[PDB]
């Protein structure tokens, strides 16, 4: 059968009974620099099994009314095991992500969520020509919750679901690599994201190098049973992660 | 051998009959992020059709090889007013929207630009309109970022010896210039979701990393009894472009020149109901 | 020197014209290049990318998400319909905002097959067929099954496979149709009813939804690039 | 240092110039919009294992 | 080799002497359709005779190779009526009478073409016309059908950025431009037996395939103290042509420039009589 | 660059002229060539065909 | 890259011309107006069964 | 054959690893005039590192291969004083800022010198401005040492017959030309620390070697009704370049055209204190 | 004659093209060529060779030439610092004069490593050890010895030879750096330190002084000529 | 009597243009600008014994 799928990093292994196929990025799998592309002059580190491993963030739940959620990486890992401790004490970085989302529910639930990675997601203020902090869009391990109604208030990012505070149709998000949980046949979602940049490394505190969405397009709905809501998770792991630049840490 | 000689069109349709049998193409399951690579052979009999349609016309190349103005501006020849005798524009592409929309549909392009000037004169009202001008004469300065940048008409940094320029003059061909890839990156950055300073401050988004320069527009020596307004437009034009990671086009007005700011829009329009198909 | 004439159109300044031009940076020295992922050389590439179709413009939709559902109930009356929209893939506000639609307002002339995939998001447990089929043109649409069922059309089936696909053929009486379709290169209608109807067990909710996927085959094209209207500005942005 | 190559023309219906370079650098020279590769695979089909249209998706 | 190297007389006459046999080339029928295919030689006596004539300067492609006029139109610099600032023509080639003729002796035409215009100016007149104006621009834009359309001169949609366009300056030579084979079918139609509703009603004739587009010119941005007037003519010249089907030519006046409409006319002239011949 | 003179006719617009001009609509692909039956060639081939005269042109 | 052909001119009384294509579009060519051939029997004898001048049209 | 067929990247980086020996690359002492020649490499573990950058654009001929302004000057088409309707410029590199520093970098150079002329006219205001004049014409005279110099515009002098001159008119592209290496040395010298006469007395400096001639430039015919003022710019591009003996840039401002006279600067700015990094 | 076409361009004058244009003294003869020696052929040259650093610009300097003298103590506060400065060569005004920054100045792009020596000026019998250490660009510049050590250093050993070198290396996400340096574009900090201190016997003066020097490496590069901004004049010499 | 000689571009990314010289005087060629090589010992090594940068400068 091909619908059972195991993946093993470092000391973690992941199984999964109930999944489909999985997604490479663009068609291309993580890897090391090439000396004929570098352009810092110092040997890299090359943490291996101690920053390649699978790291579950926090998890949420999933009622009637949910609308969706994004996270921002590598500032959801900044401060996860020695990969924030590494990502601390280096000015340049580099590394590919494998993201796994677990959600299961009986036969007699119904849903469909859309798990997609958006590379360089830039967001605008909820009140034009207004700035927000690093903090309506990014805390840490913390998700963010999309909005039905329009935002108003001028602290904190556009939640208009349905344009995906982006200024774009969401039903067009298709475009970047993705898959649907739909609970009828499916229970998880595998995608392994390459380094995408215009530049050989960069800081990971300063850049997001891509965004992580989960909307629900069918909304969850199930009738006389005991469980009220359907927990999500999200688990994540560097691949190929290569630093440069040791400085005093922060 | 003073010579050296240096197409592909879309698919064609098979021939198909009856089946019956355990394929069943038709059916597939999206969950898996892949789209399905059916063809209307594979759902119903079909002739054998050659086909010599091409799709040269949607190469990225000749998509986005279009001459498309990026600004205009106005300076009078005499003023009292010594801002308003010359143009000072940071260069930048989001400034017109069909432009930006244009080339917004990648997030990583690297080409090289043509670059076209478009100027115009004409005699602003008054009361007394009489006088005789020769031929204007017009200098286009372009000042690397760091450059020295006039504060004046007259000013001494229009003496140019190392900074581009071009003298042109009315009643002749539009100037016409070359320029290369002159990233300090691997590729230019329509979209920049980060912050300038190391602890996530500062400025946010590609204003960051719009550092071209600027380009500087006066009549060389005209100064008319009578004032005298001339326009400026500039025309881009990418040449041996190439582009990544496409995204969805834009669905929402502009409303800022240096940010993706916006109000919520609905997503298409509406109908009587589900069934209206007249 | 050597003798010469201007012949007409000299001095003019065209758009679309292509010739070489002095460099102001002589022996400007570029970036070495780097093959970033996910180089795209093609707008068709993009074209083939499948997107939601938001089918349900039922004009009273307080919640925009509502629109990328297809309602379906347990007990319908024997062979309804369950939609109906025109196949204008540039002008109908179905497809006029979708993921091709925006490409296709590019340009003026378009030819080539279609591919609409329908998923079922209901219950696990829930059943049932659908009729799909689609009515090259004519003086009327159909309004019933058996109209509808008579030009091409596929049976879906629900089971463990999830989705389905509907090849539209390419039949026109022209090589290319104009993106602002008019009466004379009209396309058809594309329609879907009951075939046996929902059934769910006990324990289950009464409603499910449907959503639709439109992408372009292999042999899809298009020509003429002009300008979409979809944009537009009035004062200079600052 | 001149070099010849078709032009486009029909299907089945001297289909031949001959071009220059004057300038020493290459951001001179015209657009090469003469280049119909494409591949669709990068977007279309991004899975690991590879599937079959006409095996089941699943199992 | 650098270097590839790439005529037809009438027919001649031949010597005929008497004759006296049965066969008759004179007697035929004209009820089979058939036009005789009899030669002077054949009814007379004749002299050996070669013939140099050719008929290179009646191919079809001569016959339409020639630059004719098809439409002209005025637009002033600056008035109180917006719409007359510019000029908006909807392509066609049912225009100009001459042309119309030349082309709707052919059924089907296949052809490149190759568009020339001619721009002229002059100043209105008026109680006070002293003033001093630099050199006009003016600019051409064409936009295929279903994109937009510009309400006023300083409209937004002059910003061609996929639009061809072509930006002209008085007193050069004029602007010249080709086109190729832009019809959907497999060849443009100067006529059309049927309707545009598949119940047989609605638009009637040529009409119905008219979808080629729009034109649109202004001045850049001229706008002088005192109105000025200019004037743009545009030529049609038709290369690679093939026809198909050849029609009789018109015989009445037209009268519309979207119908055959016409008014019943005389077959020809009169004389005093069957016999008068002087 | 190459020293040139030009000599008269230049800029000048003849409507029989015969000169390369630059296409508008690059890399434009044309509908397929179909052989239509019919095809003229020649104006001659429609002057050799018979045509009824009326000679009978009596004024009344 | 540079055609070579003849030019026209009288009948019994160095008539040769160089043609170099510029433009990537065959549609920017010159008229190719040096093309003679034709043939007026699709338009004078589109009966079904050849009927010889010589003999009666008729029996 | 016809023809005749007629890229230096920068050092690479090698892979370094941990070392502990006798050898010490990073003493060394700066006593002997010496600059190290250490890299990274032997400071540190570094990787493997193959450079593309190449140091095209730094090379003297491209450093200096530009067109810079070296004078301007106005002359009036009429008027009162007969030296105000003609110029006459002694020809030097001093004059202007920009160029003097560019090309006082180096002791001595030797290249060949392209020169381009840009002219404007502008009507001077007044009372009454209402005047039809045709086109203008301008002449260039190169005059080398010890010729003849015209004392009025419409000097004999004028009429050259060795003297090489340049005839413009307006309208047209700016006038262009090229000249020779015409020094009597084997090089020119931007400076020279020496006296004229041989018992060190007289002139002092690089003004004694200053001997290139005039230029002199004047309206052919030219007399309008009213005053018209004309304003030239001369622009010099050496070509072919090759430089000697590179000195210290200059840190204080010019105060003469012909002297090296300079007032005392400090040698940089200021900060708070020796360790202030903000 | 030859047909032709004007295109857009013509009868411009760009100052940077490359054209032929006619001789007014034909047949002119040019003096022969002599070997002066000292040739230069590029400035990159010039830009390898040191230069001294002012370094103490304390904004209280009565004497110019103090600019130039670090100065250094006896009975030293442990692990106390010498001096700190931007590493900004072209937008600094430590380095804004110096022989390679008025290089730089006429360029806009920079990249390579650089090269700073430190010479002791002290007495013979003087002996010290120092820490000189190179921070990366980062949110907070050093403020003691142990975080400057952690970063790329050398700790410089005073004897017979009497310089040290200290090589910066080239660390940067960018091939290129900006002249006109920003916080995007951000280079680092440099800090020295005490590591031991200074140590002298009787009868020798209790202080001393340090000077530095500045190049560029064989993997340096520039881009993009500009125009300098230190110098300007506001009328014609004369 | 025409030279052929590449064109600047990028590092692993027809390159060819064509010059010829119409005037009698070297003068009026175009400039140079071709050429790339340089050396800089002659102002960063200008001393009489070689020296290794291994070895220590003195002694
Ligand atoms: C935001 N977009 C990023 C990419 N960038 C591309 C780009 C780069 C350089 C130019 N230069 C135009 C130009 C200015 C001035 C001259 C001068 F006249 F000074 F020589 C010549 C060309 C344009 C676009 C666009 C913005
Ligand atoms: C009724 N006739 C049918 C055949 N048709 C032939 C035809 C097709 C296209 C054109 N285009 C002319 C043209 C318009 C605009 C431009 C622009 F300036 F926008 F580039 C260029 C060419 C002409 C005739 C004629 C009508
Ligand atoms: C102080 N600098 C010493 C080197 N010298 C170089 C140099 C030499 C000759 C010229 N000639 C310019 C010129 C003048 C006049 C004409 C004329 F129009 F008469 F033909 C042509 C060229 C320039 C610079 C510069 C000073
Ligand atoms: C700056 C280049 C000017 C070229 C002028 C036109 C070409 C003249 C030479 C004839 C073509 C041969 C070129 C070649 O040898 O490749
Ligand atoms: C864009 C083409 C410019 C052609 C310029 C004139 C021809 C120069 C080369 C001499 C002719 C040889 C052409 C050939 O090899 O076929
Ligand atoms: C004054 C020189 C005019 C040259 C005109 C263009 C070149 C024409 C000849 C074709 C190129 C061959 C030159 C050669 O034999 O080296």
């Amino acid at each position: 059968s091909d619908r059972v799928r195991s993946i093993t990093l470092g000391n973690s292994t992941i199984t999964t009974q109930e999944c489909a196929n999985v997604v490479v990025g663009y068609g291309r799998w993580p890897t090391y620099l090439r000396d004929d592309e570098a352009t810092a002059e110092d040997q890299p580190t090359q943490p291996d099994v101690a920053t390649c491993r699978f790291y579950t963030l926090d998890s949420i739940k999933w009622e009637k009314g949910s609308v969706g959620w994004w996270w921002k990486f590598p500032e959801a890992l900044s401060d996860m095991g020695l990969f924030g401790q590494n990502m601390q004490y280096h000015y340049l970085g580099r590394a590919g992500y494998t993201i796994h989302v677990q959600c299961n529910a009986s036969k007699f639930h119904q849903g469909c969520l859309l798990v997609v990675c958006v590379p360089e997601a830039e967001m605008g203020g909820a009140v034009v020509g207004q700035a927000f902090s690093a903090t309506a869009m990014a805390n840490g391990d913390k998700a963010y919750e999309f909005t039905s109604a329009t935002q108003s208030d001028q602290t904190k990012v556009q939640t208009a679901i349905h344009n995906a505070g982006m200024g774009v149709g969401v039903g067009n998000l298709t475009i970047y690599p993705h898959q649907w949980i739909n609970l009828r046949t499916n229970n998880s979602a595998t995608i392994v994201m390459p380094y995408i940049n215009s530049v050989p490394m960069d800081n990971m505190f300063r850049h997001y190098n891509f965004t992580l969405m989960v909307i629900p397009f069918v909304k969850l709905d199930y009738a006389d049973t005991a469980s009220t809501y359907v927990p999500i998770t999200v688990t994540v792991a560097p691949m190929c992660a290569e630093y440069n630049g040791l400085r005093l840490a922060q | 051998g003073d010579v050296e000689e240096a197409v592909v069109h879309v698919a064609d349709t098979m021939r198909s009959g009856p089946s019956n049998s355990a394929s069943v193409p038709a059916l597939t399951a999206v969950e898996t992020g892949h789209t399905s690579q059916v063809t209307p052979s594979d759902t119903m009999q079909t002739r054998h059709v050659k086909n010599y349609h091409s799709r040269s016309e949607s190469t990225v190349e000749n998509f986005l090889g279009r001459s498309a103005c990026v600004y205009m501006e106005e300076y009078k020849t005499t003023d009292n007013d010594v801002n308003k005798k010359f143009v000072a524009w940071p260069i930048n592409t989001k400034q017109m929207v069909q432009m930006r929309r244009k080339l917004e549909m990648f997030t990583y392009l690297r080409f090289d630009m043509e670059v076209t000037f478009v100027i115009t004169s004409r005699q602003d009202p008054g009361t007394t309109l009489a006088q005789d001008m020769p031929v204007l004469t017009h200098q286009i300065m372009y000042v690397p970022p760091g450059g020295p940048i006039p504060a004046k008409v007259d000013d001494y940094a229009w003496q140019t010896s190392t900074n581009p320029s071009i003298f042109w003059t009315e009643g002749n061909a539009p100037a016409r210039m070359s320029i290369p890839f002159i990233s300090i990156g691997n590729a230019y950055s329509n979209f920049y979701d980060g912050w300038s300073n190391f602890d996530q401050r500062g400025s946010y988004g590609y204003n960051t990393l719009n550092n071209l320069g600027h380009i500087y527009v006066r009549h060389v020596s005209g100064s008319s009894p009578h004032p005298i307004t001339s326009t400026i437009r500039v025309y881009f034009k990418p040449k041996h472009t190439r582009a990544w990671v496409p995204r969805p086009p834009r669905l929402c007005q502009y409303k800022k020149a240096f940010s993706v700011d916006f109000t919520p829009t609905p997503i298409t329009d509406t109908r009587k109901d589900i069934n209206t198909v007249t | 020197g050597l003798p010469t004439m201007n012949t007409p159109g000299s001095t003019q300044f065209l758009t679309s014209d292509d010739f070489q031009s002095p460099c102001a940076l002589p022996q400007f020295d570029v970036t070495p290049s780097m093959n970033i992922p996910g180089e795209v050389k093609n707008l068709m590439e993009i074209a083939e990318v499948d997107s939601v179709v938001p089918v349900n413009n039922v004009q009273d939709t307080t919640d925009q998400m509502e629109m990328f559902r297809i309602p379906v109930t347990i007990n319908a009356p024997l062979q309804q319909q369950v939609f109906g929209l025109r196949l204008q893939p540039g002008l109908d506000s179905v497809f006029k905002h979708t993921l091709l639609g925006e490409i296709l307002n590019y340009y003026a002339h378009w030819s080539g097959s279609m591919k609409l995939t329908f998923v079922f998001c209901g219950s696990a447990m829930a059943t049932g067929k659908f009729l799909i089929a689609y009515s090259p043109p004519g003086a009327n649409p159909p309004k019933t099954r058996k109209d509808a069922m008579l030009g091409t059309h596929i049976i879906w089936d629900i089971g463990l496979q999830s989705s389905c696909v509907l090849c539209v053929p390419w039949i026109s009486q022209t090589h290319y149709r104009l993106v602002q379709q008019d009466e004379y290169t009209s396309a058809g209608y594309v329609t879907c009813w009951y075939q046996t109807g929902m059934i769910v067990p006990p324990g289950t909710p009464n409603s499910s939804s449907i959503m639709c996927f439109a992408s372009a085959c292999n042999d899809f094209s298009v020509r003429m690039l002009r300008d979409t209207p979809f944009i537009s500005q009035d004062n200079k942005l600052q | 240092g001149a070099q010849v190559s078709t032009q486009k023309t029909g299907a089945h219906e001297i289909i031949h110039y001959t071009n220059i370079n004057y300038y020493k650098d290459a951001a001179s020279n015209s657009a090469n919009r003469q280049d119909f590769t494409q591949d669709p695979s990068k977007f279309t089909e991004p899975v690991k294992d590879v599937m079959i249209k006409s095996l089941p998706a699943l199992n």
